[PDB]
């Protein structure tokens, strides 16, 4: 019943479970760049 | 897992974080905080005395809890452990040829870093840039290709990282479902984008009702995944402002799988250019860029100093996955 719908700004943030590291880190403000 | 550095990586994370937006507060940011760190450790490698412990502490690691070298085989744990999906690092110093190193250097950076050592004709300026980027190309894939823009005559060596990243969705967008949706930049302003989206989805979901924010994990195939965090209608900036190891902990403890009726993202290619002095320098890395560097680690004297750090990451999501480079440079003249 939930929609998640990224339609503004977000964050993604790209980890590693077996590190616990951060390989990318990202605020998304605007897709068409 | 080393705690220490783990923690340490995460907490320069989210300050490089804060002071990126802080150059321009609505523009898209990408970039590899674990490129960084990286490549600012294995500049301390070189390092004595206050250019060490500053570089240091300005990583986050507590010099009282733990040692340089215990630091420096932190990084080579990490690295060896993280080289299903595609996930390489390499780290590369760029040397004029001429130029004298001590042993203790280039056999502790290749045993602690992976790095090699090439010889570099830095006064044939494009020769040196082409050979450089050339390394990054290779590394990256062809995904990073214009790292080094100019090259001034009189660099003595340049230290180099980068980081490429290719990874599949285990639950991935069919493109059949992908249409063109609103995306508002802001309340008032909206544009369309391609949005891929999901139906009946079981993830890792987390509604923070405190911070007016929406959490949810999308895996990869292999032990990586993608945590978002999508803040409710202008509320971003306060969910920036509690940003920070401990939340992004919480978070993590917060998800439950949960049934999602459908997940709309959108698909999208972002890239960024930073130059990092102004930060770094901000961060207490000062020395390091004045005529009293202590590098003396790498040459046998106090004989270098950066003048340049220069970051570029380039993010691609889309259905099948998601693809993410970045590369990181440190421009050393003389002193
Ligand atoms: C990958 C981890 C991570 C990476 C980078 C920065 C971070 O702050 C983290 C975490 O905090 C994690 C956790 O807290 C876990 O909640 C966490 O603590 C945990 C654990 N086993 O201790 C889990 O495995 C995870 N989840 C609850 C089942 C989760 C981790 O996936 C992440």
């Amino acid at each position: 019943r939930t929609i998640v719908r990224f339609n503004r700004p977000f964050l993604m943030i790209i980890v590693d479970h077996f590190t616990w590291s951060i390989f990318f880190m990202s605020k998304v403000t605007n897709p068409k760049q | 897992v080393d705690r220490g550095l783990a923690s340490a990586n995460v907490d320069f994370a989210f300050s490089l974080y804060k002071q990126l937006v802080l150059k321009a507060p609505d523009k898209n940011v990408i970039f590899s905080p674990l490129s960084i760190s990286t490549a600012l450790a294995f500049l301390s490698l070189g390092a004595h005395n206050t250019t060490l412990t500053e570089i240091l502490k300005g990583l986050k690691f507590n010099l009282t809890e733990t040692s340089e070298a215990e630091i420096h085989q932190s990084f080579q744990h990490l690295l060896r452990t993280l080289n299903e999906l595609q996930l390489s690092m390499g780290n590369a110093m760029f040397v004029k040829e001429q130029l004298s190193l001590l042993d203790r250097f280039t056999e502790d950076a290749k045993r602690l870093y992976g790095s090699e050592a090439f010889a570099t004709d830095f006064q044939d300026s494009a020769a040196a840039k082409k050979l450089i980027n050339d390394y990054v190309k290779n590394g990256t894939r062809g995904k990073i290709t214009d790292l080094i823009k100019d090259l001034d005559s009189q660099t003595m060596m340049v230290l180099v990282n980068y980081i490429f990243f290719k990874a599949k969705f285990e639950m991935p967008f069919d493109p059949q479902d992908t249409h063109q949706s609103r995306f508002y930049l802001s309340k008032k302003k909206y544009v369309m984008v391609p949005m891929m989206s999901l139906h009946h989805l079981t993830i890792p979901y987390f509604r923070d009702e405190e911070l007016s924010c929406t959490v949810v994990q999308l895996n990869y195939t292999g032990n990586a995944s993608a945590l978002f965090i999508l803040p409710d209608q202008d509320k971003m900036e306060e969910v920036e402002a509690m940003l920070s190891q401990e939340t992004l902990s919480r978070f993590f403890d917060s998800l439950e799988f949960r049934e999602i009726g459908e997940l709309y993202l959108p698909k999208f290619s972002i890239s960024r250019d930073y130059n990092l002095n102004d930060i770094l320098l901000q961060l207490g890395i000062e020395e390091a860029f004045t005529s009293k560097a202590d590098l003396s680690g790498i040459t046998g004297a106090r004989n270098l100093a950066v003048s340049q750090v220069v970051h570029k990451a380039v993010l691609d999501v889309f259905e099948e996955g998601t693809e993410a480079s970045a590369a990181t440079a440190l421009f050393i003249p003389l002193s």
